[PDB]
């Protein structure tokens, strides 16, 4: 038994070498911040959810406020993100009210460890 | 009362059966909008149920919704109590858990006895294509629409409606 996840898909997280076909069947949501990504998400990530008909689990968001509203309303157990892709050098204080487990990591092994259990 | 509530709901009961029988879009304005509208237990005419189909050009497309309608003893002076089923939709003007619907026409300030169920269910359907900005029961899905992030609104509802089938 695994945990439910809300994954925020910045450039760095898209880069992670994750075989997404194995996780598409699970209760995972991919929120895509188009305000901090240049084009569409990596095609092969998109393709892996389609092969199972779980393409609905990827949600594109035009603004961060709306992205975070999705996080609260979706209310999954785990919130994986990486703030380094949003600051030139933030997670609203709310989120702890709706989510149980926040992994906000820079390190690759951490990000993979959580998303693969 | 029951003298007047019963006579009036019985009149409507005949209209509803007449109206929803025909496929002719003249005598039935509710083709593919109100799929069905009937009393839950035929013996007890105070509890009705309805299946609607979400309007086109919305995240509610190609999905049905079941609506609970309670008619009070004071009908048609007082409006009915209309609600969705628990955890059946994500809509700004709808408290998803309780299924409560905040629809203007059902307030004592704006209710006219001349309005009937098919109109009331129709207004609920109309709510899905035309959300209200004023004050949401789902302040979160409400916040998404105020910030004009439609991609987010389009996807999260489609996520909700899709994951409701599996």
């Amino acid at each position: 038994a695994r945990k439910s996840k809300c994954i925020i898909m910045s450039k760095s997280i898209q880069g992670l070498p994750i075989k997404w076909e194995e996780y598409a069947a699970d209760e995972v949501v991919l929120l895509v911040p188009t305000s901090h990504t240049d084009g569409s998400m990596k095609q092969a990530i998109g393709d892996a959810f389609r092969k199972t008909k779980n393409e609905h689990k990827i949600i594109y968001c035009d603004s961060m406020d709306g992205l975070w509203s999705c996080v609260r309303r979706l209310g999954k157990f785990q919130c994986i993100l990486n703030s380094r892709d949003f600051t030139s050098s933030v997670v609203p204080e709310d989120i702890g009210r709706f989510v149980k487990f926040v992994v906000d990591s820079d390190v690759e092994d951490v990000l993979i460890d959580t998303l693969c259990n | 009362m029951a003298d007047t509530c019963m006579s009036r709901i019985v009149k409507e009961y005949k209209v509803i059966l007449k109206t929803l029988a025909s496929d002719d879009p003249i005598a039935n304005p509710y083709r593919g909008i109100i799929e069905s509208l009937n009393p839950i237990d035929e013996t007890d005419l105070s509890k009705w149920e309805a299946i609607i189909s979400g309007p086109s050009d919305t995240p509610y497309e190609n999905h049905q919704f079941r609506i609970l309608i309670e008619v009070p003893s004071s009908y048609p002076m007082n409006p009915p109590k209309i609600s969705f089923m628990q955890n059946n939709i994500l809509h700004s003007n709808v408290k998803s858990a309780t299924g409560e619907i905040c629809l203007n026409i059902l307030k004592p300030e704006e209710w006219t006895p001349v309005w009937d169920l098919l109109h009331c269910v129709h207004a609920v359907w109309r709510l899905l294509r035309e959300p209200v900005s004023d004050s949401p029961l789902d302040v979160d899905i409400g916040n998404i629409i105020r910030c004009g992030d439609m991609s987010a609104y389009q996807g999260i509802v489609k996520y909700f409606l899709a994951e409701r089938e599996r």
